[PDB]
RNA sequence: GGACCUGGCGGUGCUUCAUAUCCCUCUAGAGGAGCCUGUUCUGUAAUCGAUAAACCCCGAUCAACCUCACCACCUCUUGCUCAGCCUAUAUACCGCCAUCUUAACCCUGAUGAAGGCUACAAAGUACGUUAGGUCAAGGUGUAGCCCAUGAGGUGGCAAGAAAUGGGCUACAUUUUCUACCCCAGAAAAUUUAGC
């Protein structure tokens, strides 16, 4: 119920009326999402929400109690197929200061990982994309970190000749 | 061109703006007030308000350029100026008491006077009218003769008969020759003024 | 309107995310649109006043 | 195919340019405008 | 597939719903 | 052609649609405004079309629907204007008024309006010679000792113009933690991008990416480029500069730094010096870039 | 036959200037060596004819001691599977590319052909077409040969000379090599475009 007009007017003309206007039909309109509708919808969707643990007031406690950060991506395209090959990638980020490492273990871990560890940030980043799924890549990243810790805390024979 | 026609070239002269308002004439005042309205192009890399700026030497360096290599061209120019300065100092030290008043050691004065001694005043225009080709004398504009002096100097210094003599040394020798009205460039000016003297009769074909 | 008003005065008939950077299957969407326009114009002969709009 | 790949180991719109232009020029290809 | 497209248009044609 | 009844119906429909939009977007209909109409219509119907006219618009009807239906006589047929039969009643009435003003006076930055603007204001087509004649009369009125009323009458016919020196942006002066005043700016040359900070007081120290300029710029040409801005306004050795440049080559970087540092130095000089720097070509971005 | 009207002059010269394209002016190369090709002549019985099909495994490459094509000789055939050939046809269709074609009114001349401007103003206003290309990222039919247009074997074939057209390499002292990315040390005539 609006007299919306759309179009460049002709000389001594007017923008075309809405009835039969293809341009107004080509817009991805937001008539179905109005502030009143949005507020009503969000009032009914509150029932589905939990609460952030109030203890985690900011980041500073957030990397303290929950050190590991796992980043995973999802894609919304348009088409018949939902498959996107890039969604399998998983990125694990952990600050080495949180790992129970001594001096030798920290040295060994850092020069095992190489460029995955950033000296400025003290963060080790393992990117896993080998497996098809995302759960498999998350498991592989956790397994890699596990074996890396255990093999950094191990002193072989050649380790003697530093 | 990426500049609109509205854009006007910049005026880099630093003492022009410092002119007191009293000295400005009404035409000059009008021009200055007009310039406020106009758009001004960005001043190009090159000319600066530096007190050591010399447009003639800048043009000579640009004419020696090969492939946009301005660093090497300016290097050759400064080496030539230094070589001329050192040769003049060497000839000044070994000169008698009275001969030291007639030795110019400023390389800029030498460069300017040497180029001025090579400027031809009359040149020729290739013109074929009657099925056979004809040279005709013409008066050269000042820009044309200034260009011809530099072009002759550079072409002479790029000659191949100079084997393994580096360009700064060749150019300093040619500049010091032309400073004293000697050398092949002065001879090229004379063979143009004479071979345009042999063709005064064709001057009616202008 | 001429083609050079496609983003100035004219819009786009077909709308899909395929052509965006990173998104895939732009060619498949193009073929879908080609077949779909042909079939709409063949199924409603003389009824379509104007081109379609294919939204996804 | 796979057999060929194995023995080797042992050792944008998919349309014609013009059909692209008509769809592109008529606004039928999303997001493809003229510069 | 030019095939699957091709017969479908002509198949629907003699049924009396396409062009 | 649009009848008055059509426009009246459009007005009623527009009022109803305004109330409907206000209901839709949750605002109060009573205080709902035209800027609100534009914002709401843009949100509900997003459009990326560059032509602002092409974008969907909801306006008061009269703003689109034009009208030039000037009726010059009534039911009896008598024309309203006593100069009607000339065919140019507005123009000749204006000429008559000007002539009367000139008779009265005899008893006692800007431009002339263009021909088409006089057409629009008079709502009548006129040739070029009669516009010349009107402008001659206006100039004659200007020459005489025109009074305040006559000055206003002339000012009805003189449009305005602007300059291009006030559009020069002089950056604000900031203060660092130590209490030192400074000014920041940006410059661009080819692919090189420079960001310069000029301190009000200094000793002529320029730091390019944390490196002294004579070390960052071996080539004398670039050092001269950096010198040009201060030498032009005679402030060599009076300012400290800290600049960060990225991209391009040696000469592009030097030009970008020169532009950025001149734009920063504009804050500490007089407006006359700012204009002189503009006229010297120092405050203008060079648009010459590589072509395809 | 007399007088007049519109003309067209498929027009021709000169005078003056606007006089840009093209001139002069500026920069740059483009001759010469070595090889590969396009065309011609000569020669053979023949093809210096080709590798979704070989050498070649620095770059590239030629003939390979491969297979197909060609020349001279020969062999088999109911053969493979009611066999087999890639043989023609878009000069059969479709698809794809390309060509070409597709005003009114008002005045003046006595209401003749006809004419209509002056600004300090004097009648002027308003889709087909194609002996088209493509059988390489595509199809639907149509024809041919089947004691040979199928399958084999034995030898040969692997050119020569110019004049011109094109292309590929190295060509330096304002250079080259090392360190650095610029304050060091060692080496030694026509044209053609372009602003
Ligand atoms: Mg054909
Ligand atoms: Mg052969």
């Amino acid at each position: 119920p609006l007299p919306v007009r759309m179009g460049y007017p002709v000389k001594k003309g007017v923008p075309m009326a809405k009835e039969g206007n293809l341009e107004l039909l080509k817009i991805p309109n937001f008539l179905h999402l109005t502030p009143v509708a949005i507020k009503k919808h969000c009032e009914a969707l509150k029932d589905f929400c939990t609460e952030w643990p109030a203890a985690l007031d900011s980041d500073e406690k957030c990397e303290k109690h929950f050190p590991i950060e796992i980043d995973s991506t999802d894609y919304v395209s348009s088409g018949p197929s939902v498959r996107n090959p890039r969604a399998r990638v998983v990125v694990l980020r952990v600050k080495l200061s949180s790992l129970n490492l001594d001096d030798h273990a920290k040295k060994k871990l850092i020069k095992l990982v190489g460029e995955r560890y950033c000296k400025t940030t003290d963060v080790l980043t393992i990117k896993t994309d080998r497996c098809p799924l995302r759960r498999q890549n998350y498991d592989y990243a956790v397994y890699l970190l596990t074996v890396l810790y255990h093999e950094s805390w191990n002193t072989e024979e050649w380790e003697k000749s530093k | 061109s990426r500049y609109s026609p509205e854009f006007k070239d910049p005026l880099i002269d630093k003492e022009y703006y410092r002119k007191p308002v009293e000295e400005l004439t009404e035409e000059e005042k009008y021009v200055r007030e007009l310039k406020k309205t106009q758009l001004i192009k960005a001043a190009p890399a090159g000319k600066t308000s530096s007190v050591f700026e010399d447009p003639v030497i800048s043009k000579f360096t640009n004419m020696m350029m090969i492939g946009g290599n301005k660093v090497l061209a300016r290097s050759l120019m400064i080496q030539t100026l230094e070589a001329v300065k050192r040769k003049q100092f060497e000839k000044y030290h070994a000169a008698s008491a009275e001969e030291q008043a007639t030795i110019e050691r400023n390389p800029y004065t030498i460069f300017h006077q040497a180029l001025k001694n090579c400027e031809p005043m009359i040149g020729l225009v290739p013109i074929l009218k009657g099925g056979r080709f004809y040279q005709v004398p013409v008066p050269l504009p000042d820009r044309r003769r200034r260009f011809l002096a530099m072009k002759w100097m550079i072409t002479e210094c790029r000659d191949k008969k100079h084997q393994r003599t580096l360009m700064p040394e060749k150019l300093s020798h040619k500049l010091l020759e032309a400073f004293h009205n000697q050398g092949p460039v002065i001879k090229r000016k004379h063979d143009l003024h004479k071979m345009a003297e042999a063709n005064r009769a064709l001057a009616h074909y202008r | 309107h001429a083609p050079h008003y496609i983003a100035h005065r004219k819009g786009w008939l077909s709308l899909h995310t395929g052509n965006l950077d990173g998104e895939d299957h732009a060619a498949e969407r193009t073929v879908e649109d080609v077949f779909l326009r042909k079939f709409m114009w063949g199924t409603f002969p003389g009824c379509l006043a104007d081109q379609l709009v294919l939204k996804r | 195919a796979d057999e060929r790949l194995r023995i080797n180991s042992l050792r944008r719109w998919r349309l014609s340019r013009i059909v692209f232009r008509h769809l592109a020029d008529h606004g039928q290809l999303s997001g493809i405008q003229r510069a | 597939n030019h095939h699957t497209y091709a017969e479908l248009m002509q198949t629907l044609r003699f049924l009396g719903l396409y062009r | 052609t649009y009848t008055e009844d059509f426009i009246k119906k459009q007005i009623e429909e527009f009022n109803i649609g305004k109330r409907h939009l206000a209901n839709m977007m949750g605002e109060d209909p009573e205080t709902f405004t035209q800027e609100d109409i534009d914002r709401a219509i843009a949100y509900l119907f997003p459009s990326g079309l560059f032509e602002k006219r092409a974008r969907p618009v909801m306006k008061h009807p009269e703003q689109i629907f034009p009208r030039q239906r000037a009726i010059q006589w009534g039911e009896d047929g008598r024309p309203f204007h006593y100069l009607f039969y000339t065919g140019k009643q507005s123009y000749y009435s204006l000429m008559h008024d000007v002539y009367g003003m000139l008779l009265n006076l005899e008893k006692h930055g800007s431009r002339w309006l263009i021909k088409e603007e006089l057409e629009e204001m008079l709502v009548e087509k006129l040739s070029d010679l009669d516009y010349m004649q009107f402008i001659r009369l206006l100039e004659k009125l200007l020459t005489s000792q025109c009074g305040a009323a006559e000055e206003e009458f002339v000012q009805r016919f003189r449009r305005s113009v602007t300059l291009e020196s006030k559009k020069q942006l002089i950056e604000p002066v900031q203060y660092d933690e130590q209490g030192m005043a400074f000014s920041k700016s940006e410059g661009k040359r080819k692919t090189a991008k420079a960001e310069a900070i000029v301190y009000k007081h200094g000793s002529g120290r320029i730091k390019v990416n944390g490196i002294d300029y004579q070390l960052y710029f071996p080539i004398t040409q670039d050092r001269e480029q950096l010198m040009f801005p201060f030498h032009f306004v005679d402030r060599l050795g009076k300012h400290d500069v800290t600049c960060t440049v990225s991209g391009g080559g040696r000469s592009a970087q030097a030009g970008a730094i020169r532009l950025a540092m001149a734009k920063a130095l504009c804050s500490f000089v007089t407006e006359d010096e700012v204009e002189w720097m503009r006229q010297a070509g120092l405050l203008t971005t060079d648009p010459r870039v590589r072509e395809r």
